[PDB]
RNA sequence: AGGACCGAACCGACUAAUGUUGAAAAAUUAGCGGAUGACUUGUGGCUGGGGGUGAAAGGCCAAUCAAACCGGGAGAUAGCU
RNA sequence: GCUCGCCGGAAGACCAAGGGUUCCUGUCCAACGUUAAUCGGGGCAGGGUGAGUCGACCCCUAAGGCGAGGCCGAAAGGCGUAGUCGAUGGGAAACAGGUUAAUAUUCCUGUACUUGGUGUUACUGCGAAGGGGGGACGGAGAAGGCUAUGUUGGCCGGGCGACGGUUGUCCCGGUUUAAGCGUGUAGGCUGGUUUUCCAGGCAAAUCCGGAAAAUCAAGGCUGAGGCGUGAUGACGAGGCACUACGGUGCUGAAGCAACAAAUGCCCUGCUUCCAGGAAAAGCCUCUAAGCAUCAGGUAACAUCAAAUCGUACCCCAAACCGACACAGGUGGUCAGGUAGAGAAUACCAAGGCGCUUGAGAGAACUCGGGUGAAGGAACUAGGCAAAAUGGUGCCGUAACUUCGGGAGAAGGCACGCUGAUAUGUAGGUGAGGUCCCUCGCGGAUGGAGCUGAAAUCAGUCGAAGAUACCAGCUGGCUGCAACUGUUUAUUAAAAACACAGCACUGUGCAAACACGAAAGUGGACGUAUACGGUGUGACGCCUGCCCGGUGCCGGAAGGUUAAU
């Protein structure tokens, strides 16, 4: 549910929240649960490799089954819970051999519902096939780049891949970036989009929201020294130069996609 | 007003201790030109 | 079984002092200087035989040395091992 | 409910006076701001010098910073005093 | 020694960190101590730190470190797997009283508890490097039930007052007791129980998960406190006997209740929210290989063991960090009384101190304060500084507004004491007694007693009743930045930075991008509703024209054009 809140102070004025009371309000499943700190956005060399990531709530590690690989065997789905590691929501889903997995959550899915894995299954959503028996024209979600590997692609919530076509062992689908790409008709599918579509419309109204989330303030170039940045410097607000990275490379036009090995799989780019 | 010296034992002999030296090659020359000026005290382990 | 060339090194001295009497008067136990190293076990081992008494129960302290001047040059007296061994009964050490 | 309000602890440092061979190599006094948060704090850890780190002041990196400190090249060079 | 003053959410007490003998005693006064010193954290000597239960070590892991092989790198080395370390976190168990010049949960007395090894006896499926459970976790809020603790009364001992009065509705003091054991209460959670089946838990499982049946409903788990015991003890005001007059020795009354009550406990609860809240072992259980009338397990009992290191002392400070016996800095714990919302503030308790030069004098001038005729900002760059405002309840409150605000707008009134209402009320607590009783730490009734607002009326004192301390100045116009934040440690706190929001642009995942000769790693266990870069900066109304220049994107006919 987007809802706004009332100005009753200066940072609620302009939040809005999504509440889905579908949410589980108790704890996660505690065997699909891991441990997983935090970086700082710096890698093994200690070393900022990311820059505006720090802080933020702790979070634990919801272990999602993206393979989507027990096929045959139905699963009921028990709940829908928060997962902090993402957009989407996730769903508690019971096999009927009496084991739990969690799944990205389906637009639409709710507790009760039956999903199901495999060549056999049924063409409805929270059903993953491999997408040589899915229907051209179907939106998929939890989309495979290679057979096995698990969903890679639409993913985040709202997204969703079309199959616009099929040509004997590969797929064409249209990704959420408007990127025409081929991928192996063996790779498996989720059928329907991904849920929390809603995402989007949240507005976090204050500065500690987004320091919540583990994102340290942006600093831009033209505030710094020269010394800093290639942007840095003036007296006043001064510019006159071409617009770059803090490592010199241009930053409004310049593509930067270098990969002659993935280059045979793109149909079309996003443009 | 704080001072810079905040001693600690545990972070003095983890960050300068003879074992600290010793885990090191420019540690182990750190010893070797101590012993050959002739130092009493080699590290702050002691 | 503790051999007797160790026990015959544990036990150093008789420490004197009146904390040591009143110890001894009071609560039947004698205070001793012993080997920085001995144990307990070593020290009741050591009393019984060497003092050919019944033992109840050894307590130990590390006493660290005193750092001393002596003629300007700056020193220190040795760390040493005391041990009040309270004795059973009427023993009388 | 709240980066909500008033206000101690706690964190800070707007004004004034004092002090300026100080009580103090940055404080004291009287006022002052924040005070459930983008808060504050203990312990430990990690990032290293053209390097770090920086809600960005060229700030900070052991009373040192438009390139730390220590040792070395080294008795640099000094048409200057 | 007697007065006086100061601190008392500390300037008391106990610690960690850090220091290291500064501790106690005797002796000394050169030097040290901002003076003197007989004194000392000074000199010299001697003494002093006692643990199965406190802590460390130890078992277990976090961040992170190291890292057999390995991968990578001129060399040095880098990274990392298995592992192994690493607390600031998880893991067995002791309390009260007494005692030293100096230690004490360590000694002593009394009364306990824990784990492990043996042996003995009985019972008996034991067994992991594996499975499952558990450990095991957020912020906020709310309300009960409690206790620490306090107050008053009762009780007991003592008093009858340096000056009017004081045998009383009078004064002073005490009125304390643990862990453990037993009991299972307010509260919290959850339906139990049995049978059968099973694509799951890498194998197996009797366990966990799942499914279907039947049956029964209280069953279990958890839990403060109270109560009993501990305790016929200990402690105890005081009295008596010594004194080496500092201190000991000896004996010992009362030792109840009510009320109030935490920020502590039940509560790792409950409710609620979004930002969605360690790990591993101990522990419990399950089996595998294996072992088999054996080991081994369980229980009882007996016995033995529980080492080693720390333990003095300071610790918001004269002992630590600051060159100083330096107005500085330093994390945790404890939290008395009266007044008060309070851990504010004032005065006090316990306790601790008067700050290691004093003595006079009573000039200018400086510092820190108090008061001020008449005037009242005329001062000045500027109301800088000072003066002022200041509480609670109630009445009342504008433009404008994003409908929240603005607002404590503004402004105003009441305020002490005494009596009455009512020998203390509304309210809270609740004894006895009575009745019922799945019979108890029960329920209902009942109201003794205790505590106790707030108000109204009447009276009364003073110049003045929020009397001290404490404690908003207010309003009008306007620039800038939406806002809370952040910043030049040590002359700049701002209009600067950030910020939510917006936009552009890159990026299809072995992502772009970043660190890195590399291997890797971060981005992210994320996947275009994502991530990076750039500019703008809430919100409202909006955001015009120019692609010539520079840059980027696309194109690729033709011109030119490298190595070869
Ligand atoms: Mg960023
Ligand atoms: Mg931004
Ligand atoms: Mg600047
Ligand atoms: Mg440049
Ligand atoms: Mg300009
Ligand atoms: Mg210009
Ligand atoms: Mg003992
Ligand atoms: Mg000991
Ligand atoms: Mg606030
Ligand atoms: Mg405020
Ligand atoms: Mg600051
Ligand atoms: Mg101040
Ligand atoms: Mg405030
Ligand atoms: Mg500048
Ligand atoms: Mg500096
Ligand atoms: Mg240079
Ligand atoms: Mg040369
Ligand atoms: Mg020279
Ligand atoms: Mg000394
Ligand atoms: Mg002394
Ligand atoms: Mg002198
Ligand atoms: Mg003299
Ligand atoms: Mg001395
Ligand atoms: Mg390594
Ligand atoms: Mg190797
Ligand atoms: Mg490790
Ligand atoms: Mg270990
Ligand atoms: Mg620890
Ligand atoms: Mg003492
Ligand atoms: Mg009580
Ligand atoms: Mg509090
Ligand atoms: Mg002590
Ligand atoms: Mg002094
Ligand atoms: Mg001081
Ligand atoms: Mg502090
Ligand atoms: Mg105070
Ligand atoms: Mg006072
Ligand atoms: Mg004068
Ligand atoms: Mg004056
Ligand atoms: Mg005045
Ligand atoms: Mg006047
Ligand atoms: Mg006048
Ligand atoms: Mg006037
Ligand atoms: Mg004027
Ligand atoms: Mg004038
Ligand atoms: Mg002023
Ligand atoms: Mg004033
Ligand atoms: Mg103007
Ligand atoms: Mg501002
Ligand atoms: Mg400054
Ligand atoms: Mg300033
Ligand atoms: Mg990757
Ligand atoms: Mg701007
Ligand atoms: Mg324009």
């Amino acid at each position: 549910a987007v809802v706004k809140c009332k100005p009753t102070s200066p940072g609620r004025r302009h939040v809005v929240k999504v509440v889905n009371p579908e949410l589980h309000k108790g704890k996660p499943f505690a065997p699909l649960l891991e441990k997983n700190s935090k970086s700082g956005g710096r890698n093994n060399n200690g070393r900022i490799t990311t820059r505006h990531i720090g802080g933020g709530h702790k979070q634990a590690y919801r272990i999602v089954d993206f393979k989507r690989n027990k096929d045959g065997i139905p699963a009921v789905v028990e709940r829908l819970e928060y997962d902090p590691n993402r957009s989407a929501n996730i769903a508690l889903v019971l096999y009927k051999d009496g084991e739990r997995r969690y799944i990205l959550a389906p637009k639409g899915l709710k507790a009760g519902d039956q999903i199901q894995s495999g060549v056999d299954a049924a063409i409805k959503p929270g059903n993953t096939l491999p997408m040589r028996n899915i229907p051209v024209g179907s939106t998929v979600h939890n989309v495979e780049m290679k057979p096995g590997k698990g969903g890679q692609l639409a993913r985040s919530a709202g997204t969703y891949v079309q199959i616009v076509a099929r040509d004997g062992a590969y797929v064409t689908l249209r990704l959420r970036s408007g990127e025409m790409r081929k991928v192996e008709a063996d790779c498996r599918a989720t059928l329907g989009e991904v849920g929390n579509a809603e995402h989007m419309l949240r507005v976090l109204g204050k500065a500690g929201a987004a320091r919540w989330r583990g994102v340290r303030p942006t600093v831009r170039g033209t505030a710094m020294n020269p010394v800093d940045h290639p942007h840095g410097g003036g007296e006043g607000r001064n510019f006159g130069k071409h617009p770059v990275t803090p490592w010199g490379v241009q930053t409004k036009g310049k593509k930067t996609r270098s990969n002659k090995r993935t280059d045979k799989f793109i149909v079309r780019r996003r443009s | 007003m704080k001072r810079t010296f905040q001693p600690s034992v545990l972070k003095r002999n983890r960050s300068h201790g003879f074992r600290a030296r010793m885990a090191t090659k420019n540690g182990r020359q750190v010893l070797a030109r101590r012993r050959a000026k002739g130092r009493a005290r080699l590290t702050v382990s002691k | 079984m503790i051999r007797e060339e160790r026990l015959l090194k544990v036990l150093r001295a008789p420490h004197v002092s009146e904390k040591a009497s009143t110890a001894m008067e009071k609560s039947n136990t004698i205070v001793l200087k012993v080997a920085k190293d001995a144990t307990k076990a070593e020290i009741k081992a050591a009393v019984q035989k060497l003092f050919e008494v019944e033992v109840e129960v050894v307590n130990t302290l590390v006493v660290k040395g005193k750092v001393k001047r002596h003629g300007q040059r700056i020193g220190r007296r040795s760390d040493w091992k005391k041990a009040y061994v309270t004795l059973k009964e009427g023993q009388n050490l």
